[PDB]
C-alpha cells in the first residue's frame, strides 16, 4: 500500500500500544456477533449462540488471537503485502473455502474495536491511515484465489 | 419496490423462457463460477466441471424459484419464506454474491432472448433479481 | 427487520448522544470524506477543510434527520419520506455510499461511548442503520 | 490487468466485429435507463423522460460514442491501463466529479450489450475475460481519485 510519511507513523505508534491477544479475541467475537453468517467456519467452537456465549468463548479467544498476531506480521512489511501473505491466501482458499469478501468485513469491525478502545486518540486521520491498511491486507488474502 | 409496469415485463421475459429455465439456469452459474471465482468457494462440494449433472440439476432448481416467484410476485416474502431460512441459517451466503448471480442470470437472458430483452424489460428484470436477492436476504440478523 | 431488542439498544444509544448528535455528525462526515475520498465527488461545493462551518452544518442536519428515525423507528418510511425523494430525484447519491457513511457514524459512535459500544448495541446500530439507508433509496427506481 | 494470450485473442476477435458507434449509445442508454441516478450529469442532454426519449437522445448517443471510443483506444494498451486513463482518471475526479461507482455500473451494462448484441458467440469464457477489461478500465479511471 501507498502511506504518506504521516500515515505509517500513526499506524506504526498506535500498534505499539495494543495488546494483540485481547484486541483479536474483540474483533473475532464481534465479527460472529454483527454479521452471524460467517459462523459458517466455526461449527467446532461450539456455543456461538448468543452474544455473551460468543465473547466469552476461549476457541473465539484463541483464534483471534491467531488472526491478529498473522496481522501483526504485516504491518512489519507494508511494502510487500502480496508476497508476505500468499501462503496464507493459498490455504485460505485451497483448503479453507473462505470468500474474501469476509476479509473486508473483518476490516471494518478490526477499525470499530480500535475507536472504541482508544476513544479520541483514534482520530480521523488515524482512521483512514488504518483504512488503508485493512483494505490491503483483505486484497492480500483474496490474492492467490482462483 | 417493482411497478406494475415491471411485474408485467418480467412476466412476458419469463414466459419466453419458458421451458428453457432449467438450462439458463445452468449457464447463469457457469457464467458466475467463471467470470467471478470466488463465488466457487460455496460448492466445494460439487464437480463444477462444465455440463456436471450437480451443475445442471441445481440450476434447474434456482430456476423453478425463480419461476414460483414470478408466479407470486405480488407476494414474494411469503413464497420465499422456505428459501429465506435456508440460506439465512444454513448456507450462509455473503449478501455480495446474489449481485454476481443476477448480473450472470441478466447476461444470459440477453443473449437468449434478442427480441424481448429491451431497455425496459431489462431494467425490471434487474430490479426483479434485487427484489428476490432482497427476499433470500430478509433473515441473516 | 429490526427486533424489540434491537429498537430498546438504539435508543438507549442514540439517547447518550444527546446533544452531542450535530457534533458526532460533523465528525462521521470527517471520517468519511478522508477515508473514502470518493464521497467527495458528491460535496464539490463545500470547503472541505477541518473545522469547516459547511461540514459542520450538514453534520447537524443529517443527525437531525437520524433523530428523527429513532423517534418513528416503527414508521421509517413515511418519517424519510422527503428525504428518501430527495435523494433519488435530486441529489442521486449512488447506493454504495450509504454504507460508507453508516460505517463513519459507527466508529464516531464507538469513539464516544466506551461503555455503552457492546456488541450486542453493535449489532443493532449496524442494523439501523442499514434500514435507514435502504429506506433513503427506496425511490432511486 | 492480467490476460493470459487467449483470453487478449478473445476480446480482441469479438470486438473486432463492434460498431463503436451503435454500441456506444446503446450502453450509454441503458445506463440511464436502469440506474436513473446516474442521470444527474447529463442534465444538459434535454428530454431524459422515457425509455425511447433517452435511447432517441443524440446528446446521449453522441456522448456514446465519445465513451466507447476510447474503451476502444484502451483495448490496444491492455498491458498499461493505468497509464493510458490517467489524464482522464484526473478529468474525471477533479472537473467533473463523478463517483468511480459509476465506472463499474458502466462496465456490467456494456457486458450485457455484448451479450443481446452476439447472442450464443458471448460464450462463458468470453465474458469472464471481458469482466475482467472492464474491471481493469473502471479500476484504472479510479487510480488519480484524491
Ligand atoms: C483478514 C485477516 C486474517 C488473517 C491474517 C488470518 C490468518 C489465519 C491464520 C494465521 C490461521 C491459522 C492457520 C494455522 O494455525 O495453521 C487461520 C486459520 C483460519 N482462518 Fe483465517 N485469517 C484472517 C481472516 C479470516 C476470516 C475473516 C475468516 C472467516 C470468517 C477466517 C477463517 C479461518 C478458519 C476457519 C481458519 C481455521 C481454524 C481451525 O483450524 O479451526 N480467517 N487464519
Ligand atoms: C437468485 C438467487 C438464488 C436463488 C433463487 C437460489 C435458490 C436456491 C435453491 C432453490 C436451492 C436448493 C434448495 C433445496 O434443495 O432445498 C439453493 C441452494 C443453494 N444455494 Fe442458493 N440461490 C440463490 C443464490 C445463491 C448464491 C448467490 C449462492 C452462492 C454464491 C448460493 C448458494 C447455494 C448453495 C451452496 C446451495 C446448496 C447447494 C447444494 O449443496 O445442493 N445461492 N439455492
Ligand atoms: C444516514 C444517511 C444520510 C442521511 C440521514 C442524510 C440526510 C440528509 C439530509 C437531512 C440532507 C439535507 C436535506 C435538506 O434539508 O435540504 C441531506 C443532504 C445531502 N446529502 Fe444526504 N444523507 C445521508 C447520506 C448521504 C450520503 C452518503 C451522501 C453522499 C456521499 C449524501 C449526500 C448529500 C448531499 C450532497 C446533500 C446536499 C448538500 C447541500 O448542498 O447542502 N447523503 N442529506
Ligand atoms: C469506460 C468508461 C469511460 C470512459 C473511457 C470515459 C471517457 C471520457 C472521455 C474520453 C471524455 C472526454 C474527455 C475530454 O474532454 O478530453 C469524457 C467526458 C465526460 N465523462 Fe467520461 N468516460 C467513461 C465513463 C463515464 C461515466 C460512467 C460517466 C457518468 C455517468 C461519465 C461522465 C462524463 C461526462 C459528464 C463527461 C463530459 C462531457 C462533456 O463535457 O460534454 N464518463 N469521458
Amino acid at each position: 500500500v501507498h502511506l504518506t510519511p504521516e500515515e505509517k507513523s500513526a499506524v506504526t505508534a498506535l500498534w505499539g500500544k495494543v495488546n494483540v491477544d485481547e484486541v483479536g479475541g474483540e474483533a473475532l467475537g464481534r465479527l460472529l456477533v454483527v454479521y452471524p453468517w460467517t459462523q459458517r467456519f466455526f461449527e467446532s467452537f461450539g456455543d456461538l449462540s448468543t452474544p455473551d456465549a460468543v465473547m466469552g468463548n476461549p476457541k473465539v479467544k484463541a483464534h483471534g488471537k491467531k488472526t491478529l498476531g498473522a496481522f501483526s506480521d504485516g504491518l512489519a512489511h507494508l511494502d510487500n503485502l502480496k508476497g508476505t501473505f500468499a501462503t496464507l491466501s493459498e490455504l485460505h482458499c485451497d483448503k479453507l473455502h473462505v470468500d474474501p469478501e469476509n476479509f473486508r468485513l473483518l476490516g471494518n469491525v478490526l477499525v470499530c474495536v480500535l475507536a472504541h478502545h482508544f476513544g479520541k486518540e483514534f482520530t480521523p486521520p488515524v482512521q483512514a491511515a488504518y483504512q488503508k491498511v485493512v483494505a490491503g491486507v483483505a486484497n492480500a488474502l483474496a490474492h492467490k484465489y482462483h | 419496490v417493482l411497478s406494475p409496469a415491471d411485474k408485467t415485463n418480467v412476466k412476458a421475459a419469463w414466459g419466453k423462457v419458458g421451458a428453457h429455465a432449467g438450462e439458463y439456469g445452468a449457464e447463469a452459474l457457469e457464467r458466475m463460477f467463471l467470470s467471478f471465482p470466488t463465488t466457487k468457494t460455496y460448492f466445494p462440494h460439487f464437480d463444477l466441471s462444465h455440463g456436471s449433472a450437480q451443475v445442471k440439476g441445481h440450476g434447474k432448481k434456482v430456476a423453478d424459484a425463480l419461476t414460483n416467484a414470478v408466479a407470486h410476485v405480488d407476494d414474494m416474502p411469503n413464497a420465499l419464506s422456505a428459501l429465506s431460512d435456508l440460506h439465512a441459517h444454513k448456507l450462509r451466503v455473503d449478501p455480495v454474491n446474489f449481485k454476481l448471480l443476477s448480473h450472470c442470470l441478466l447476461v444470459t437472458l440477453a443473449a437468449h432472448l434478442p427480441a424481448e430483452f429491451t431497455p425496459a424489460v431489462h431494467a425490471s428484470l434487474d430490479k426483479f433479481l434485487a427484489s428476490v436477492s432482497t427476499v433470500l436476504t430478509s433473515k441473516y440478523r
